[PDB]
């Protein structure tokens, strides 16, 4: 029956559950507001550079 | 080369952090005369050494825009700023519900 | 766009002070009329320069494709 | 960093080989025609790769006639593969 | 940077704990009982296979040509594990400038893993069968690039993060109805042993089964999505895993239910029959953003 | 019919997938020319600016105003 | 070209042209000088009048004149070891 | 730490030595994976998202993979050690010493060259590019387009029609 | 080889058009490769052990040659920037460019492949294509004849007639004699390029017509001097008069059309105050005549090649322009004095 | 300038590799790939540092044609191994 199969699925609902949550929950410790900025093209890259210049010193992403 | 003076232009450049400026597209409508004249000068004459005088008025008018929002209706502006930075770079997606609180307070003013 | 050109003037002024400090005795380099023979348009210039001092700021500004934050 | 991310995978892959290595102590030329056609088709794919990223600023009417044109000739190359390819 | 180790160690466990799923779910298909004696439900067996093959099992090489044979598993495991990096997930580790181009590149280089193994053996007896195994992977990579582009040309750039945002209300299975059927078959060509089949030998199992999960996840990005929700990462993490697990069942479905298609008639399903079909749908997918406004 | 009706049911019987290779790819050329919807998609592609718009000096000009919202130029507002 | 193209045009070869987007070339300011000088037949065939304008164009792509200039500053900064050296940044 | 591209350019030449020397098509074939994969980093560092990965897709995951077949189809001779062979080791040592002697001259900035152009230092000036473009940035950011170059699309399609027809006729 | 053989032959015809009508440096690289993929199948045709050796030798010596051209194309991006086929600009780029052109036309240090490739063709139709392929890189040289350093172009012309004038002497193979007749005539091609661009293309008009007439006279199968010997007495006797007339025109002799290019080559060179170089051109031209002189002794002398087997049935070959063009190849001295201007 | 100095030296090594032959024929086609690889780096950097935008498509076209010679000339290599035993530059009949 399914009661033998389901522990094989439940263990996959933990190990494959890690890479999704570990990448998301790390933004709380690393960044201030649980978000990482995407580069794409120099328009968004320049905004990242000037934010550190606008009184942040070491921090790349910071409010005000 | 003959470079510009050490004093340069604009005292205390930029308001604060990024994304805050990208959150408001009302900066296009209000204060456009100094922005367009700097744009018209720079495409005609490519040198930054000549049209820096118009650029001095751009940064000064930039402070005039942000001070008006800080004086009247600051509560919807701060809540909209927290919404845009919590997400990645959606800018307008999943933040339109909080955008309804904005503009409505600003509508009382001109 | 103004924030780009405000930084470019400030970076050049620091480079001009360093050139006057280093070249004093032996070298006959005056640094006048720039590198360009025409000297009327004047290109980016500080795209290659961007101040030689302090490598920590230079590596982040030049390389954008690497890491990409 | 991309360099730090890539090198960590390979260095852990090399370590798994040493575990098994150190610890315990006591003809047919018809295949070639398939391989060549892979290369010649993928180059047409390489020309047809930009499509979703290219068509943003350029005019659509000038592109439409040219975009389909590469796929048509990619089918003509397969039409020559029907006139006796072989037993493969 | 600690998250890389949090995407190798639980992933190597996922390939290990596949041994339960690959013969218990496959077991009930064949009315046989899988793992039962080893653990409470056989949960101790996947880790027991690691102790058996890695430590105690010795080597007997055919010739061992200096660098090779002890280099092919590094290319096998390395390329399979690096594929996890560009994956969008709720949040990606070091997001590339273009997503899917990195995905197709490391899969096309994963052909070498079965190439260097053929060069490891000195005998002519093995290399003919080895080149036949290359032909199973090399041919389907032509179409794999085409069906990818048709999905991309509908919506979004090459970036994998944009592919989640475009699936807000409805799945991409419905607009790409014949194209979704293709990804069920084309992915099985890469050493899945369902339509066609050919120490360090144990390391190939850890790499080949890793690609099976990889194709299950990649199909659940291009065609599945349901919801995004940036404010709640809790809702996305659970819902993504269930969708990927259902595709893992379908991968083991073909392995049990259907016989091998023959090597010659594998080139009659593809090339003769699939390549005219995929390009005709590619012709259709060029016209779609022009007929109706659909540009990212 | 000698080729329309005769060479249709035989194509569906012998090599049935080849019918789809000519029908779908064939209609992919016919549809973007006859259907009146393709003209709308070209307008939005040109209207969306990639770089910053250039300002021109005002000396006797029609349909050109300030940056504020006013009836000037084209300005696309097609379908909501 | 041994045989020239008539009516129909298929070029987009030379520098400073109608670009794919509105974005311009990196040397576009110096690119315009070389085109405006060598538009006449008796300018490039003579190759004496356009000597000044070509050298400024050569300065843009290679950056050899600026490289030798920055070489002298960086060497003299390294030469001032256990001596008076300027530092502000 | 200071240089990014300059270190990768040395490894690029290092892989190329097994081509002037003759280490058999097996070990000589291995050189294109080493020189190619590192060669992508030289392209990628200055920019080019699409064009940098094209080497991985075509030159590495297409070109040399077909060359993997031909080594087994013609001249296999069971792979041998490339150290025991005469003149092969001599060509390899002379190949590296032509480049590694120039590496020693990189120190103290200026290096001697056969060409007229000087090398100097160029670390920050190695990229020699400003920000300039922001939205839809880079010249290689929109690298390929079917518009403007309409004539190039026709001939490339024509040449790839020739290849399929011709190679089938030879065999 | 049915209908598609004409299409394969059409792509060589279309390939040169890409080289002819061009402004982009990468476009001619495409144009050269259009010939690369289309000559090899006609080089093989029947598939022979000699044909396999020739086609590989034709590929490796020419594909590496065009790869040197692409370097000079890329130096035109590093230096001078613009992608235009007007001037070469850099002296560093010209050294690799002229040597790449010498691998196809200059021949003086790159002749080695020619006598083996021309012999290796099993068919007479493949012999025309190698004499027609030389038109393609001449269009490139006519575009970029200034800026290129004359010291290492005229050496490719002087040495070529020396090796061409000696390289045919120890050869009995009919294809091999015509292979070194190319290199001998290619010296005259790479001599007018520094001294007045006109008549350089007319040198091709005289040469290509003269060579196309030659191989079409060998439609009645002949591969050696002894096989062309049995033609006067056993085969058609009136046919050998036209072979005699074409061979006499191949060397520098005044009452024939082949002397008319040799007029302006010296004439334009003497105007540029150079006397010591055109003198060396005339003495080495005598060595060229000697190969044709021995080959006219298969048409004039008896030589005793009667044989037991005799042909009675009338011969029907292809002969596309083997009747109209030899009349222009035999006599055009009075017909073309002012025609130098008409070509360019 | 500085980066170009190394890849030009890498180009000369790949050039000599084409001109060098010892028994094997496969090295030449491997060197043809390397020559086009070295040209690819030289072309990209000139357009990337000195911006062009329109001309950045030209090395992508160059990438396609690099493989055309490295496949159609590579197909001829197999034909040698059909007529002869194994591919050798030493094994030639033409004079």
């Amino acid at each position: 029956m399914w009661f033998e199969v389901l522990p094989g699925i439940a263990v996959m609902g933990v190990c494959l559950f890690i890479p999704g949550m570990a990448t998301a929950r790390i933004h709380r410790f690393s960044n201030g507001g649980k978000e990482k900025r995407v580069a794409h093209y120099p328009y968004q890259w320049y905004l990242m550079e000037r934010d550190r210049r606008v009184s942040g010193v070491n921090r790349s992403y910071v409010s005000k | 080369e003959l470079p510009s003076l050490e004093d340069l232009k604009v005292q205390e450049v930029k308001v604060s952090s990024s994304v805050l400026k990208a959150a408001a597209h009302h900066y296009g409508a209000q204060c456009d005369k100094p922005n367009k004249e700097f744009m018209l000068c720079r495409w005609e004459e490519k040198d930054p050494r000549r049209c820096l005088e118009e650029g001095k008025l751009v940064n000064q008018c930039a402070l005039e825009f942000f001070r008006q929002i800080k004086r009247h209706c600051a509560e919807p502006f701060t809540e909209y700023w927290t919404c845009i930075d919590y997400s990645g770079l959606q800018l307008f997606r999943r933040c339109r519900k909080q955008q309804a609180q904005f503009d409505e307070c600003v509508l009382d003013k001109x | 766009l103004q924030a780009e050109k405000d930084r470019r003037v400030l970076q050049m002024l620091r480079e001009n002070l360093e050139e006057e400090a280093t070249v004093m005795k032996d070298x006959x380099x005056x640094x006048x009329x720039x590198x360009x023979x025409x000297x009327x348009x004047x290109x980016x210039x500080x795209x290659x320069x961007x101040x030689x001092x302090x490598x920590x700021x230079x590596x982040x500004x030049x390389x954008x494709x690497x890491x990409x934050x | 960093n991309l360099m730090l991310a890539l090198l960590t995978n390979f260095t852990l892959a090399t370590l798994l080989v040493i575990i098994a290595f150190w610890l315990p102590q006591l003809f047919s030329m018809k295949f070639f025609l398939v391989a060549i056609t892979f290369l010649l088709f993928d180059l047409e794919i390489a020309l047809l790769l930009p499509l979703p990223w290219a068509s943003q600023t350029a005019n659509l009417n000038t592109m439409l006639t040219m975009a389909l044109f590469l796929i048509i000739l990619l089918a003509v190359s397969l039409a020559y593969e029907w006139t006796q390819k072989g037993l493969e | 940077m600690i998250n890389i180790l949090m995407l190798i160690i639980p992933i190597l466990l996922a390939v290990a704990f596949l041994t339960l799923v690959e013969r218990k779910v496959l077991g009930y298909m064949q009315l046989r009982k899988g793992p039962n004696v080893v653990g409470p439900y056989g949960l101790l067996q996947p880790i027991a296979d690691a102790i058996k093959l890695f430590i105690k099992e010795p080597l007997r090489p055919a010739t061992s040509s200096a660098s090779m044979f002890i280099l092919a598993p590094i290319m096998a495991l390395g390329l399979a594990l690096t594929m996890w990096i560009p994956l969008p997930m709720p949040y990606p580790l070091i997001n590339m400038n273009l997503g899917v181009l990195f995905m197709l590149a490391m899969s096309s280089l994963a052909v070498y893993s079965i190439l260097w193994s053929g060069w490891a053996s000195n005998s002519k007896y093995a290399l003919i069968g080895a080149l036949r195994a290359v032909a199973q992977t090399i041919s389907y990579e032509v179409t794999l690039a085409i069906i990818l582009l048709s999905v991309l040309l509908m919506s979004g750039s090459f970036t994998l993060s944009t592919l989640i945002t475009t699936q807000e209300q409805m799945w991409l299975i419905l607009p790409a109805w014949p194209l979704a059927m293709m990804w069920f078959i084309s992915t099985l060509a890469e050493t899945n042993r369902a339509p066609f089949d050919l120490g360090p030998f144990a390391l190939f199992f850890m790499a080949e089964y890793a690609n099976i999960i990889m194709m299950n996840i990649f199909t659940a990005i291009l065609f599945l999505g349901t919801s995004h929700n940036p404010h709640m990462p809790e809702l996305y993490t659970i819902n993504f895993t269930i969708k990927s697990l259902l595709l893992t069942m379908s991968f083991l479905w073909i392995r049990a239910s259907y016989p091998r298609f023959r090597y010659d008639q594998l080139m009659h399903l593809l090339w003769k029959n699939f390549l005219p079909l995929t390009l005709a749908l590619c012709m259709w997918h060029v016209s779609l953003p022009i007929l109706t406004s659909g540009i990212p | 019919a000698e080729r329309v009706a005769a060479f249709l049911k035989n194509v569906w019987a012998k090599e049935p997938v080849l019918v789809a290779s000519f029908a779908i790819a064939g209609l992919a050329v016919i549809l973007p020319t006859l259907s009146p919807y393709t003209k709308y998609s070209l307008m939005i592609n040109x209207x969306x600016x990639x770089x910053x718009x250039x300002x021109x000096x005002x000396x006797x000009x029609x349909x050109x105003x300030x940056x504020x919202x006013x009836x000037x130029x084209x300005x696309x507002x097609x379908x909501x | 070209q041994k045989r020239l193209g008539v009516d129909l045009d298929r070029w987009m070869t030379i520098q400073s042209a109608e670009q794919p987007h509105k974005i311009p070339s990196r040397c576009h300011a110096f690119e315009k000088e070389w085109i405006e000088c060598a538009h006449g037949i008796g300018s490039i065939r003579a190759e004496k009048e356009c000597k000044i304008e070509f050298e400024d164009f050569r300065e843009c792509l290679l950056r050899q004149k600026t490289m030798k200039r920055l070489h002298a500053i960086r060497r003299q900064r390294e030469k001032l070891i256990k001596e008076g050296k300027y530092t502000p940044p | 730490m200071l240089y990014i591209v300059f270190i990768l350019s040395v490894i690029f030449v290092m892989g190329f030595v097994g081509f002037s020397s003759k280490p058999s098509p097996i070990y000589g074939g291995l050189g294109l994976i080493v020189s190619g994969g590192v060669g992508c980093g030289i392209v990628l560092n200055f920019g080019g998202s699409f064009l940098g990965l094209m080497v991985f897709l075509i030159y590495l995951g297409g070109m040399m993979v077909v060359f993997g077949y031909t080594t087994a189809m013609a001249t296999e001779q069971y792979p041998e050690i490339w150290l025991s062979n005469k003149a092969v080791l001599g060509a390899f040592v002379t190949g590296l010493l032509m480049e590694f002697f120039m590496v020693y001259y990189v120190l103290k900035d200026k290096e001697v060259e056969v060409v007229f152009e000087f090398n100097g230092l160029g670390d920050w000036v190695i990229y020699d590019t400003g920000d300039s473009g922001f939205f839809s940035e880079e010249a290689m950011g929109i690298a390929a387009l079917y518009s403007y170059g309409t004539w190039l699309v026709i001939v490339t399609g024509w040449s790839l029609l020739i290849g399929v027809v011709v190679i089938m006729e030879i065999t | 080889n049915p209908i598609i053989f004409i299409i394969i032959l059409l792509t060589i015809m279309l390939g040169t058009i890409i080289v002819m009508i061009s402004s982009h440096w990468l476009l001619v690289w495409i144009g050269f490769e259009m010939n690369m993929l289309a000559i090899i199948p006609i080089m093989m045709k029947n598939h022979n052990p000699r044909a396999t050796e020739a086609s590989t030798k034709y590929f490796l010596t020419q594909s590496t040659a065009s790869m040197l051209l692409m370097m000079a194309v890329i130096i035109n991006l590093m230096f001078s920037g613009q992608w235009t086929v007007m001037k070469l600009f850099n002296p560093m780029a010209s050294m690799l460019m002229t040597m790449a052109l010498a691998m196809k036309l200059g021949m003086a240090p790159f002749h080695f492949w020619v006598p083996e490739v021309t012999q290796g063709i099993p068919l007479s139709s493949g012999l025309i294509l190698l004499t027609w392929q030389k038109l393609a890189p001449m269009s490139v040289l006519y575009q970029i004849f200034p800026s290129i350093n004359l010291n290492l172009i005229l050496t490719l012309s002087v040495l070529s007639i020396l090796i061409g004038g000696w390289g045919g002497l120890n050869q009995t193979q009919l294809r091999k004699i015509m292979a070194y007749s190319s290199i001998a005539h290619m010296g005259w091609m790479t001599a007018v390029l520094p001294y007045n661009p006109t008549m350089t293309l007319l040198n091709l008009i005289i040469y290509i017509i003269m060579t196309s007439t030659m191989f079409t006279m060998f439609m009645a199968n002949s591969t050696t001097t002894t096989l062309s010997l049995s033609h006067t007495w056993n085969k058609t006797p009136i046919m050998t008069v036209l072979i005699l007339a074409t061979l006499l025109s191949m060397g520098g002799l005044p009452p024939l059309s082949g002397f008319m290019p040799k007029w302006m080559i010296i004439q334009e060179m003497t105007k540029n105050n150079s006397i010591i170089l055109p003198t060396f051109m005339a003495i080495t031209a005598l060595l060229n005549l000697y190969f044709y002189m021995r080959l006219t002794y298969s048409t004039t002398l008896t030589m005793f090649p009667s044989t037991n087997n005799m042909k009675m049935k009338w011969q029907f070959p292809l002969m596309k322009k083997m009747t109209f063009l030899p009349t222009m190849v035999v006599l055009s001295t009075m017909m073309l004095p002012l025609t130098p201007m008409l070509s360019v | 300038s500085m980066v170009y100095m190394n890849i030009m030296m890498a180009f000369t090594v790949s050039l000599v590799g084409l001109l060098m032959y010892r028994s094997h024929l496969m090295s030449s086609l491997l060197c043809l790939e390397g020559m086009m690889l070295s040209l690819f780096v030289m072309a990209a950097l000139t357009i990337l540092n000195s911006h062009f935008t329109l001309a950045s498509m030209m090395p992508i076209i160059l990438l396609v044609f690099a493989a055309c010679e490295a496949a159609l000339g590579l197909s001829l290599l197999v034909m040698v191994s059909n007529t002869y035993g194994t591919d050798y530059v030493q094994n030639l009949n033409l004079l």
